């Protein structure tokens, strides 16, 4: 997997 | 003065790190994210079917509603969530924030609906980017910082082992040597810093800026750097099924380092092997493209090698190799  | 330690635990392949947080008496497993400033949780206002497999917050039990306030956020991977807001007591590692804004989810995108490992996010970026309207709210850290012994938090994320979030104090037993500090530019609400140069195995290049982000799984760099790195990995190829460059699991990977205010932060090649691509028999690389955004994302792959201090005084970031 994720990319906040 | 207050201080506390919250223990984090990585999910499969260290895709994310979760930590328990008690809200109005109910404990939820949240993903602490230094890349956003919203504390949002799965709630009873979501469809019952979406509440399944999660610990959820019931605002009516203990929250104080902020009439007419809403929130809406969109993340870098395309996921999003929105809802309403309540204030409640929030406890992390024994540190309690009274009247902390809790963003109850009313809608969540499929990425969140499929992830049963977490019950929401606790944002740790600067409060300037909190999405609450009409008036933004402070992050848990900003809410309690004046009460901590020191206005900082520190983190040690590990590979398939429990780590910690230290609030209000630095645990010197978590790193080797002394910390090196660098200035932070919080103009865009991130913990952004500059690197003076990088070394990708046998190639070195000029500097750039990036953000320290516990909420991003990989180390996302410019395509030029990714190319340079994988040009040195025998047989590396992009696999859209896996999400980027993959290679034979047995491959010897070069190390990656950045020079920060004179300190060399090195990510050993072994930490760059993220895990099974889940596309046959290759492994996914911990280094992938930042899609052309103009700055790098120092995600978990990078963080697993250091103990990092997020200090609101400056602000600044301190780094040292993990012990
Ligand atoms: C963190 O620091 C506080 C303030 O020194 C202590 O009271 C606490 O036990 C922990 O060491
Ligand atoms: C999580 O909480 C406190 C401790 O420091 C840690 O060891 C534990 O697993």
């Amino acid at each position: 997997x994720v990319v906040x | 003065a207050a201080s506390g330690v919250a223990t984090n635990t990585p999910t499969a392949n260290d895709e994310e790190y979760i930590t328990p947080v008690t809200i109005g008496g109910t404990t939820l497993n949240l993903n602490f994210d230094t890349g956003s400033a919203d504390l949002w949780v799965f709630s009873t206002e979501l469809p019952a079917s979406q509440q399944s497999g999660h610990s959820v917050y019931n605002p009516s039990a203990t929250g104080k509603e902020l009439s007419g306030y809403t929130w809406s956020i969109s993340y870098g991977d395309g996921s999003s969530a929105s809802g309403n807001v309540f204030t409640d007591s929030v406890t992390v590692g024994g540190v309690t924030a009274h009247g902390q804004a809790v963003q109850a989810a009313q809608q969540i995108s499929a990425q969140f609906q499929q992830d049963t490992n977490n019950d929401g996010l606790l944002g740790l970026a600067f409060s300037s980017i909190n999405t609450v309207q009409p008036q933004s709210q402070t992050t848990f850290f900003d809410t309690v910082k004046s009460s901590l012994a020191q206005p900082l938090f520190a983190v040690a994320l590990k590979h398939q082992q429990p780590g910690v979030y230290d609030f209000g104090f630095i645990d010197s037993s978590k790193y080797t040597g002394s910390l090196t500090y660098t200035g932070v530019d919080n103009s865009q609400g991130f913990w952004s810093f500059n690197v003076d140069s990088y070394t990708a195995g046998s190639q070195s290049g000029d500097g750039f800026s990036g953000i320290a982000d516990t909420g991003t799984t990989l180390l996302l760099l410019d395509d030029s750097v990714v190319s340079q790195y994988y040009s040195q990995v025998s047989g590396a190829q992009q696999d859209s099924n896996a999400g980027g460059y993959v290679f034979d699991c047995s491959t010897n990977l070069p190390d990656f380092s950045v020079s920060i205010s004179g300190y060399t932060a090195t990510v050993p090649g072994s930490l760059i092997n993220y895990g099974p691509s889940g596309d046959g028999s290759t492994c996914l690389g911990g280094i992938q493209s930042n899609s052309g955004i103009g700055f790098s994302i120092f995600g978990d792959i990078f963080l697993k090698s250091q103990y990092v201090v997020f200090d609101s005084d400056g602000p600044q970031l301190g780094f040292a190799p993990q012990a």
